[PDB]
């Protein structure tokens, strides 16, 4: 790789000027050691005060590895970078990836360090290694090559990546390969016995055609990914409270499904009765409950993925390590709903569980639609922004906002 | 002649599209002109400036001023216009180190680098923008034109380029002398080490040699001021640190500016003075812009000020950081949403102190505020020490366990232990998860006429108990809360409450223990008095009896 690709920013937009957030000593030390080698290898170079831009940086330990990984929060630079039509518009997202039996994710971000970056754009990738207590000036770098986490890196490298994948793609025409940022999603239907080796056939190819974290693979099984429709209870005796919660759940479901009726169930709540009193169901209410139960069996009408609109993900904390989530573009039109439980590594840490839920949901969103959703997090901004980097293990970073008013919808996905 | 390495030039540009300044030179008196000619003639031989031709179209006005006792004339190049058109720079001097994060140094030497400042060259492609003119005597000859060759005083990029140039020069010396520390601030260089005093200057002499490698004259700081160091408003003693002398002025007619500087001193003093409160004094500023308006002090603001004076009656000092010892932070609740904390390693020896005030909001509770205080101290500690301290909190482990396991939001506080220091943070009520057997069931509802602001609120229960109260000057949301309040007032220790108010649900499910709304505070007071409360929600106008019956009674 000798000649560069001309890259410009969006019209009327300057480079990012994002403040570096504080880092612990071990992360600073790890970044210093990492960037020292990257500077020796020519990937980054020191900059002077004439560069006013900055992008935050921190260090992570990806899943099941003990060595630090440099992670740059290019979120501001990505939205200011031009929309990329490298050699063509965009590769149509593989709708078959979500249906394969097993999908392995490989960190191929090191391959970007072999392609140089446009010398006029390098100043926009400036970042700062902070010092403890501001005792020394922060170590300032900029990128000379395609950096990991930047929107333009997979686009510029797409021309190259296609050639390394074609000797394997034409050999295995049944395996779907999708690329998103620094990740390579390789999906196959063959059983897991030699899927590991078939993934290894991807590996030493990159080693032959060219890494610290390539030796690992994130194994997924999207065909076994659970979706949750809305469920109504099945009881032999209903209290006043049970019927009241059912009517509330059905009333909220009526905003999503047509024909949901609560007339015959509301007539049972006739009078001023105690909440714990058992109410026998009439046959007109049992029929009404049965018709509502079958309406909720069919999927929602007029639900499509609009690639022009953002994806939104809401998360509710359900307690006991259980978390529910819904993905949509317009309200009451869910594209996917799910539920998690038993977050390994955090039985008494809500933030760590939420951080892993965010990463799992984003992973599912990349597989299904090829982009990340905007999260609505049930957490105060000050708590989330203080701790989320401590449990982050992915190479990408989605956008998020915070919910401060307790939603009533938590009860109806419980 | 010994060769000296050239200081690397920082390339400087103007803002995109903008051109250099073209400001007319003011008329000057004959004595001011004569004085400026002598000043610029000396600086020209020093190499700071150089004469230019008439082709340079840029200009910056020059001025001549004099001081009190020094009967001298001094220059002034008004670079205000050029600074507006100069590019932005990376200001490496944003944050200032906090003394609590510094480590004890036996020896400390201060060197003056003001003469080394003029050795930093200015970008040659940028010097044309720094042109200035000295008007001639009687305007009968062409004015003397000059341009800068070094970083000009007052130019936008001079502090950033000078500091970055020094850092680049000092970088190999510090890396190869790890037993010393070098701090740069303005025209001073502070070098500290734990070597004995004889060897300490050997490093200093080697530093003067390393700086002479670029031809930098660096002698000891003239008139070596004795400890403490008056640096950034602190007093850095050899063994401890503190704030420069705080003096709260004695006054009887406090104005907007007086209390603005008063909270400024108290905020700046709260780093080491424990227990500083500024809530009642700051809330008097809320909505005033004229700094000359006088406001009478509330009796709870004079008491808060008088409490601050007794805290400030004796100077308080802090210790320096020891990486071998643990880092501990302790918090205390002070009331009215005020929190104070101390950070230390050994007891009674604070590294620093601080405070936290609650955010603005209609409803809140102590557990959220304590959590926010923990996050502020955590982020502050990462800045100063690069690590999270161990917390000692006035909340029992069982109280926190009940809080976070049942709260609808995700929350977390790092490693902490309970410290029995009243007032303790507690949960004042806990709503039931399931309906209570044997408890009376209250169906509440309220309504208000948007036109006349008249409303009704009340309940009806499974035992036949009913109440409807006519209300004046109310809203639908207020009547919905009043109905819940009535059910709590008229029920036993255990009660089931059924409402259709999503607004009331959102408030109560947030679990506040204090509110700005008096009605919400009354409900909270009733919730504290109860043994079991189960709050259930139902959709309105859905044929739900009890709810529909009381909906008719309140609809007028
Ligand atoms: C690990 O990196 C660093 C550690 C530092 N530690 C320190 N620590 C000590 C803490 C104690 N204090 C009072 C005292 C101590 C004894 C004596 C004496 N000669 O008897 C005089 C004054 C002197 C300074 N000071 C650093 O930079 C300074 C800063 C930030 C400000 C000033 C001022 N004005 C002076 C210095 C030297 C450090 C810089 C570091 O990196 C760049
Ligand atoms: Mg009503």
């Amino acid at each position: 790789p000798i000649e560069t690709v001309p890259v410009k920013l969006k019209p009327g937009m300057d480079g990012p000027k994002v403040k570096q957030w504080p880092l612990t000593e071990e992360k600073i030390k790890a970044l210093v050691e990492i960037c020292t080698e990257m500077e020796k290898e020519g990937k980054i170079s020191k900059i002077g005060p004439e560069n006013p831009y900055n992008t935050p940086v921190f260090a992570i330990k990806k899943k099941d590895s003990t060595k630090w990984r440099k992670l740059v929060d290019f979120r501001e630079l990505n939205k200011r970078t031009q929309d990329f039509w490298e050699v063509q518009l965009g590769i149509p997202h593989p709708a078959g990836l979500k249906k394969k039996k097993s999908v392995t994710v490989l960190d191929v971000g090191d391959a970007y360090f072999s392609v140089p970056l446009d010398e006029d754009f390098r100043k926009y990738t400036a970042f700062t290694i902070p010092s403890i207590n501001n005792e020394t000036p922060g170590i300032r770098y900029q990128y000379n090559v395609l950096p990991q986490g930047w929107k333009g890196s997979p686009a510029i490298f797409q021309s190259s990546m296609t050639k390394i994948l074609e000797p394997f793609k034409k050999q295995n025409p049944d395996i779907v390969i999708y690329q998103y940022m620094d990740d390579l999603y390789v999906g196959s239907d063959l059983e897991i016995g030699q899927h590991r080796t078939k993934i290894e056939e991807l590996r030493q190819h990159l080693l032959r055609w060219g890494p610290p974290f390539l030796w690992m693979g994130y194994e997924l099984h999207p065909d076994k990914w659970t979706v949750q429709p809305i469920v109504l209870p099945e009881k032999d005796s209903w209290t006043v409270n049970d019927i009241q919660k059912l009517v509330g759940k059905l009333n909220w479901a009526s905003q999503i499904y047509p024909g949901i009726k609560v007339r015959q169930l509301s007539k049972l709540l006739r009078g001023t009765k105690a909440l714990t009193e058992v109410i026998p169901l009439t046959e007109e209410a049992e029929l009404e409950l049965a018709e509502n139960r079958e309406i909720l069996k069919e999927p929602v009408h007029g639900v499509y993925y609009d690639p022009s609109k953002d994806l939104i993900a809401e998360i509710q904390k359900q307690g006991q390590g259980q978390w529910t989530y819904q993905i949509y573009q317009e309200p009451f039109k869910n594209l996917k709903t799910g539920k998690y439980a038993r977050m390994r590594g955090a039985h008494t840490n809500d933030v760590k569980q939420l951080t892993e839920a965010v990463q799992k949901i984003t992973t599912e969103s990349i597989v299904i639609w090829g982009k990340t959703p905007k999260f609505k997090l049930p957490i105060q901004k000050e708590t989330w922004e203080t701790w989320w980097t401590e449990y982050w293990q992915a190479t990408w970073i989605p956008e998020w906002e915070f919910v401060n008013t307790p939603p009533l919808v938590k009860l109806w996905y419980q | 002649m010994v060769p000296i390495s050239p200081i690397e030039t920082v390339p400087v540009k103007l803002k995109p599209g903008m051109d250099g300044p073209k400001v007319k030179q003011w008329p000057l008196t004959e004595e001011k002109i004569k004085a400026l000619v002598e000043i610029c003639t000396e600086m020209e031989k020093e190499g700071k400036i150089s004469k230019i031709g008439p082709e340079n179209p840029y200009n910056t006005p020059v001025f001549a001023i004099k001081k009190k006792d020094s009967t001298k004339w001094r220059k002034l190049v008004d670079f205000r216009e050029l600074n507006k058109r100069t590019q932005d720079f990376w200001e490496v001097q944003l944050g200032i180190p906090h003394p609590a994060g510094l480590k004890k140094k036996k020896s400390v030497t201060v060197l003056d680098v003001g003469d080394a400042y003029f050795s930093v060259p200015l970008d040659e492609d940028f010097r044309k923008y720094t042109a200035f003119t000295i008007p001639s005597i009687n305007n009968e000859t062409p004015g003397i034109r000059y341009q800068y060759n070094v970083l000009p005083q007052g130019w936008k990029g001079s502090p950033a380029i000078f500091q970055s140039s020094m850092t680049k020069i000092l970088e190999p010396f510090a890396a190869q002398n790890p037993d010393i520390v070098i701090y740069q601030y303005m025209d001073d260089l502070y070098v500290g080490s734990d070597l004995e005093i004889g060897q300490h200057r050997t490093k200093i002499e080697e530093l003067r040699q390393h700086l002479l490698r670029w031809g930098l004259t660096t002698p000891d700081k003239k008139h070596q001021k004795e400890p403490p160091f008056l640096w950034m408003g602190y007093e850095l003693h050899p063994d401890k640190w503190t704030v420069q002398p705080i003096v709260l002025p004695e006054k009887d007619s406090w104005t907007v500016n007086d209390i603005q500087k008063l909270v400024g001193k108290l905020n700046w003093a709260s780093q080491i003075y424990p227990g500083i409160k500024v809530r009642q004094l700051s809330k008097l500023l809320r909505g005033t812009k004229a700094l000359t308006e006088v406001i009478p002090l509330t009796e709870e603001a004079e008491l808060e000020l008088a409490e601050n004076r007794e805290i400030l009656k004796e100077p308080v000092h802090g210790v320096y950081y020891d990486p071998s010892k643990d880092l501990i932070a302790e918090i205390q609740k002070q009331g009215q949403g005020q929190w104070t904390y101390q950070i230390y390693q050994e007891p009674f020896k604070n590294l620093k102190t601080g405070k936290y005030a609650r955010m603005r909001g209609a409803h809140t509770n102590d557990v959220k505020q304590l959590t926010e205080a923990v996050q502020k101290i955590t982020t502050e500690s990462i800045v100063i020490w690069g690590k999270t301290p161990k917390f000692k909190l006035p909340i029992q482990k069982e109280t926190w366990e009940t809080w976070w396991t049942e709260y609808w939001q995700a929350t977390w506080i790092p490693e902490w232990e309970f410290v029995n220091t009243p007032p303790l943070v507690k949960l004042w009520y806990q709503l039931e998860k399931e309906p209570i057997v044997g408890a009376e069931t209250f169906y509440v509802d309220g309504a208000a006429n948007r036109e006349t602001k008249l409303g009704k609120a009340g309940y009806v229960t499974n035992k036949g108990r009913q109440k409807v109260v006519p209300l004046t000057n109310t809203t639908n949301q207020k009547t919905e809360l009043q109905a819940i309040y009535l059910a709590l007032q008229d029920s036993g220790l255990e009660v089931n409450i059924v409402t259709d108010s999503q607004y009331a649900l959102g408030i109560i499910q947030a679990q506040p223990d204090k509110s700005e709304s008096e009605l919400v505070n009354q409900i909270i007071e009733q919730l504290i008095k109860k043994e079991k409360v189960y709050l259930a929600w139902v959709p309105a106008h859905k044929g739900i009896g009890g709810n529909e019956q009381v909906d008719k009674l309140v609809s007028a």
